[PDB]
């Protein structure tokens, strides 16, 4: 119902805009924006399209055009790093997916990906788990896609949220649970990690 | 000053029910709605219902009429959320939030939601305490620096956290990366622990991951052999 981007990136001092689009945006003038730091509760920073609560930095500002609302952060500062949710109403309170905004504090770094096939022990036990370990990527925002041969695979995928390493890059894991037949039946399986417009793909075949 | 305070985290079996409280303070309890919004990990916030703290009138989301019950206690200024017939997809952080403006406007609950309680984590898992299955991750030099190989252990299906992993009884520490666990839809955790070691030692040095799951009193020393 409400569509907003998963992750956004911007350097300090510059400006950027997060877009939220939905049929409910044009209907009412209730679209709002909520800021959420990790481990804490969301907080309103823009409501009724463009109104700003007292105590909120004046750098935040909102607007809408047609069925697309927009939150604009001018003079980006480090404490703006957070999740920003859009809020509207369509026969009930409804929210977007949330946008992870990262204030770049180091160079964008692509992930290292390590892909393990199922253990022969696990296979002989009538189970199969492909393990895709992702590390050393900044910012902490990736999308993982599993492919059987070339066909995408959505069923059986379990992926963690990124976690901050000691070098302040991020790590994450994705697991593809598989039937032994499914594993032996295909030429290969691939773990595709997209990150900041770049992609890293590792592939394993049952004949290895 | 204006504060909403929720109860602690909960762990429930499927089919059970859970009661989360929300203690208000610093404002006229009966002038503002109390909404309830949950946040499943890696998902968008979802509204489930509000209660008029003055009249006790309620309004739930379509997916919750029948299994949800919101009540209010005027004397303790507390709202309670009762969710029945818990499924595994009910796992989420549950927030309460004050409804902006009040019971005077038609959209007097949908103006702004502020403040929010700190949230209460509810975890629906069919699993009582359970020890892990540990499988070997055979060495692979494909995505490691030159001359080294990555090997590890897959700690599959355990509950609850935590799990600790060492290698060779702690003698091997450099190159160890224990990744945070994933909470699967089954309600069970799984994690991996890998270690980058010299590729020449594979045929000489023994590599054992020492997994310790104290909740289930389970310990596993899994030797990781190379696949010749």
């Amino acid at each position: 119902e409400l569509t907003q981007p998963a992750s956004v990136s911007g350097s300090p001092g510059q400006s950027i805009t997060i877009s939220c689009t939905g049929s409910s945006i044009g209907s009412y003038d209730l679209v709002s924006w909520y800021q959420q730091y990790p481990g804490k509760a969301p907080k309103v920073i823009i409501f009724e399209v463009s109104k700003r609560p007292s105590g909120v930095s004046h750098r935040f500002s909102g607007s809408k055009s047609g069925n697309t609302a927009a939150l604009t952060i001018s003079g980006l500062q480090v404490e703006d790093e957070a999740i920003y949710h859009c809020y509207s109403y369509d026969d009930m309170i409804i929210f977007g997916g949330g946008t992870r905004l990262t204030v770049l504090r180091q160079p964008k770094a692509a992930p290292s990906v390590t892909l393990f096939p199922p253990s022969s022990e696990e296979l002989q036990a009538n189970k199969a788990t492909l393990v895709c370990l992702i590390s050393d990527f900044y910012p902490g925002a990736v999308t993982v896609a599993w492919k059987a041969d070339s066909s995408p695979v959505k069923a059986g995928v379990e992926t963690t949220t990124p976690s901050k390493q000691s070098n302040n890059k991020y790590a994450a894991s994705s697991y593809l649970s598989l039937t032994p037949e499914q594993w032996k039946s295909h030429r290969s399986y691939s773990c595709q990690v997209t990150h900041e417009g770049s992609t890293v793909e590792k592939t394993v075949a049952p004949t290895e | 000053q204006v504060q909403l305070l929720e109860s602690g985290a909960e762990v429930k079996k499927p089919g059970a029910s859970v009661r989360v409280s929300c203690e208000a303070s610093g404002y006229t309890f009966t002038k503002y709605f109390i909404h309830w919004v949950r946040q499943a990990p890696g998902h968008g916030l979802e509204w489930i219902g509000w209660i008029n703290t003055l009249t006790s009138g309620v309004n739930y989301a379509r997916n919750f009429q029948g299994r949800l019950t919101l009540t209010r206690d005027l004397s303790t200024e507390t709202v309670y959320m009762d969710l029945r017939n818990l499924k595994s997809d009910d796992t989420a952080v549950y927030y309460c939030a004050r409804g902006g403006r009040g019971y005077d406007e038609p959209w007097g609950a949908y103006t702004w939601l502020d403040p929010w309680g700190q949230g209460s984590l509810v975890t629906v898992s069919s699993a009582s305490t359970k020890g892990p299955s540990v499988f070997p991750l055979a060495p692979s030099s494909k995505s490691t620096s030159g001359g080294t190989a990555a090997l590890g252990c897959l700690v599959k299906d355990y509950f609850p956290e935590p799990v600790t992993v060492s290698w060779n009884s702690g003698a091997l520490t450099s190159g160890v990366h224990t990744f945070p666990a994933v909470l699967q839809s089954s309600g069970l955790y799984s994690l991996s622990s890998v270690v980058t070691v010299p590729s020449s030692s594979l045929g000489t040095q023994t590599y054992i991951c020492n997994v310790n799951h104290k909740p289930s009193n389970t310990k596993v020393d899994k030797r990781v052999e190379p696949k010749s």
